[PDB]
DNA sequence: AGACTTGTACTGGAACTCACGTGAACGAATGTTT
DNA sequence: AAACATTCGTTCACGTGAGTTCCAGTACAAGTCTGGTC
């Protein structure tokens, strides 16, 4: 389901550890990298610690809460983005949102 | 030995930074 | 090249100055440039840098895929240069501020620390701050005190905490700024006492000895018993033989 | 005979310090344009 | 004639190689220990 996508996971839910996480990502065939980067399609983050700020303060990729990934495994298919998820969005594709959304 | 730090032995505790304390 | 800044002692009191670099060492202007050793030539050789990583197939990494991190006790953490500059420390370039007034004795010369030493004079075509900063140094100099400043040479140059004390000569009179040390650069070793100790006790012979050896190998001499004192042998105008 | 303990020196590596080199920013002077 | 842009010597910061001191680890000598036999 997932195909060579880079994710970088910096935060896990108390039911759910970041490793715990990681594991269950890579089990979908998803490119795990520990820090985000140019290529980095999306950043995920259940608690907003002082590195996912740091992050988001970068307004360079897009914040997503894990409950997408959850949802991704309760269906058995890829799921289009909702702003229901994401905590902050980049500059760029906050555009791709805005025509279709407040 | 007196002054001698509880963190580091064998090391002079240093006193805390009080900066600028103008006299009377 | 000269430095202006303004001696500001607390928010309303401002003395226009200008800072020079007065002793510092000097190193050689041009360096060796490494040349293919056949053709002679600059153009032929081209240095460059690769990282790979420590795996058994020795992958390569690019230098867009790396980042920089510090080590925090048994592990490390990453910290992105973007993000250290975000949380680096900032703060307003060219400040020269006037902490607090300390007396001379307090202020040691063994501590001096830094590469430079700065004389500031008052700001050129300008008679009032040449009037406040010599009744300034002259207060300094009757109260045998000095100044300890804060000192920063431009917004990414890192703050110092230093000593400027009076300079006060015939021809002209400036204030003399050396850099102080902080708290985390001080070291606290414990050395034996040598007076105290019985098998290190110079006998009397001894120092006469060494008495007689300090008294012979004088490197000033006193002109006449009349005025004052003469030096045979001053280092400061010998020029440095690396450069010879 | 064999195997474990103590010691012994020696080798190499970690950490600290300095020197040398590279990168970037900048104030003043000068030249060009309006 | 005045304002703005470019350039150059200067300054600071950061990174890399070589020398010095202190300490962990290793190969081997010798001391010590032990078992079996006639």
């Amino acid at each position: 389901i997932f195909e060579d996508v880079e994710f970088c996971v910096m935060s896990g839910t108390d039911s759910q550890p970041k490793p715990d996480l990681e594991n269950r990502i890579a089990e979908f065939g998803g490119y795990i990298v520990q820090n985000p980067g140019p290529d980095t399609y999306c950043v995920i983050a259940g608690s907003e610690n002082i590195r996912v700020k740091n992050i988001i303060l970068s307004n360079k990729h897009d914040v997503v809460k894990p409950a997408w990934l959850l949802e991704c495994f309760k269906t058995k298919s890829f799921v289009p983005w909702q702003p229901r998820f994401m905590i902050h969005m980049c500059p760029s594709t906050k555009e791709h949102f805005a025509r279709e959304y407040d | 030995c007196p002054g001698e730090s509880l963190i580091n032995p064998g090391f002079k505790s240093k006193k805390p930074a009080g900066g600028v304390d103008f006299d009377e | 090249i000269h430095w202006p800044c303004r001696l500001t002692i607390g928010s309303n009191l401002s003395i226009r100055i200008a800072a020079y670099k007065s002793i510092l060492q000097e190193r050689v202007k041009k360096t060796w440039t490494v040349v293919d050793a056949k053709t002679l030539k600059k153009e032929d050789i081209q240095k460059e840098t690769v990282y790979c990583l420590n795996d058994d197939d020795e992958t390569e990494v690019l230098k867009e895929d790396i980042i920089q991190g510090f080590r925090y006790g048994s592990d490390i953490v990453p910290f992105s240069k973007v993000d250290e500059e975000q949380m680096k420390y900032k703060s307003e370039g060219k400040c020269f501020s006037v902490l607090g007034f300390c007396k001379s004795s307090q202020v040691q010369r063994r501590f001096f620390m830094g590469n430079q030493v700065l004389k500031v004079f008052a700001a050129r075509d300008d008679e009032a701050a040449a009037v406040a900063l010599s009744s300034l140094i002259h207060a300094l100099d009757d109260l045998d005190m000095v100044a300890i400043v804060r000192y920063a040479y431009d917004k990414r140059a890192n703050p110092q905490v230093g000593v400027a004390f009076p300079h006060i000569k015939h021809n002209y009179e400036c204030l003399v700024y050396v850099q102080l040390p902080f708290m985390e650069d001080l070291r606290q070793y414990m050395f034996s006492s040598l007076k105290n100790s019985k098998k290190y006790a110079p006998t009397e012979a001894q120092l006469n000895a060494v008495d007689a050896l300090i008294d012979s190998m004088s490197l000033a001499k006193k002109d006449e018993k009349t005025d004052t004192l003469e030096d045979l042998f001053p280092t400061t105008k010998i020029p440095n033989p690396r450069f010879q």
